[PDB]
């Protein structure tokens, strides 16, 4: 049950910011429930797969592109240069959104929202969800920071150990030849003694 | 040079021997290092005085000389990890080499 | 490091065995 909260500025009331909450089960294509609130009143509407398909057919384009545009507009996924205008008639509870392009505009979508008798409940639910996600993200960040610190400490320790071992390698390389020389010299001294005894 | 080597009737010597002789202005005795080939007479002469490798029996060995001796012997794969480790351990124990840090 | 140690030890032990065979051959002549 994915959810996304965004802040928009209706053209009718540009002095205040409204909150649009879009909730979908698996993907935006299947359908989604949207809720527009302003801290005092809330309007909730639903869009199904049939409505999205009909809108895409009317606008005469592939479903994928329409879904991408809807994601960019409603979910606040707009690119560096993408202006979307949201209009909402409160008397008729008609909420539509369009894409502005230079001197032309495209009526991207429209829905008919209905008022909810208890905006307080939905406002409280939204605030509680926001607080819960904030807490979860904070806990995840703390855990990641702890893991990073542990990894850094272990990496430093292993680096020091490798620094010691790389020199120990050459130390052993040098020591082995000297040891071999000593033992071989002793054996050759025994050989010389035996040869002298034989000569005698 | 290969033809001379195949015909075991002459000794092939590296130019370094002549350069060293000029350096000391004296006749230096032969060594396996300078000898690319050994005639049967020279091979018999070196066998008694010198080991089959480039190592001697009478004159001691130094760091550089032992390095050259080890260079002459080529790696072989007749050993086994387990038996090689056992032989290394026995060698260390026999000559009291247990004080090494590694 | 392990490979280097094994190679050096094999070379040294081979040289030592050669020296030991020379020692044994020289000693065998004492009885004669």
């Amino acid at each position: 049950m994915e959810r996304k909260i965004s802040r928009i500025h209706l053209v009718s009331e540009p002095s205040i910011t409204h909150f649009l909450q879009v909730s979908w089960e698996k993907t935006l294509e299947s359908g989604f429930v949207i809720t527009l609130t302003d801290g005092h009143s809330a309007w909730t509407g639903t869009v199904s797969e049939s409505e999205i398909s009909q809108e895409a057919d009317d606008m005469a384009m592939e479903k994928g592109k329409y879904v991408g545009e809807l994601r960019k507009a409603l979910l606040s996924g707009a690119g560096p240069a993408d202006v979307y205008t949201f209009n909402f008639s409160k008397e008729s509870c008609y909420f539509f959104f369009e894409k502005n392009l230079k001197d032309v505009s495209f009526r991207l979508g429209s829905f008919n929202l209905e008022k909810v008798e208890n905006p307080a409940e939905v406002i409280r639910e939204l605030i509680c969800y926001c607080l819960d996600t904030i807490a979860e993200n904070q806990a995840k960040n703390e855990h990641l920071q702890k893991e990073n610190e542990r990894l850094l400490r272990d990496w430093n320790d292993v680096q020091g150990r490798f620094e010691k071992c790389v020199s120990a390698k050459e130390a052993l390389e040098t020591d082995l030849y000297k040891r071999f020389i000593l033992v071989l010299n002793e054996k050759k001294t025994k050989i010389r003694s035996l040869h002298n005894k034989l000569l005698n | 040079v290969k033809n001379i080597i195949l015909s075991n009737k002459h000794d092939v010597v590296k130019p370094a021997w002549l350069l060293e002789c000029f350096k000391t202005k004296s006749f230096v005795p032969w060594q396996p290092r300078f000898m690319i080939h050994m005639c049967p007479s020279t091979k018999e002469h070196f066998a008694r005085e010198y080991d089959c490798y480039g190592d001697s029996y009478f004159i001691d060995t130094d760091l550089n000389q032992l390095k050259e001796v080890f260079s002459g012997i080529k790696n072989s794969n007749e050993q086994t990890p387990e038996e090689m480790a056992s032989l290394i351990a026995d060698l260390e124990y026999r000559y009291s080499w247990d004080c090494s840090p590694l």
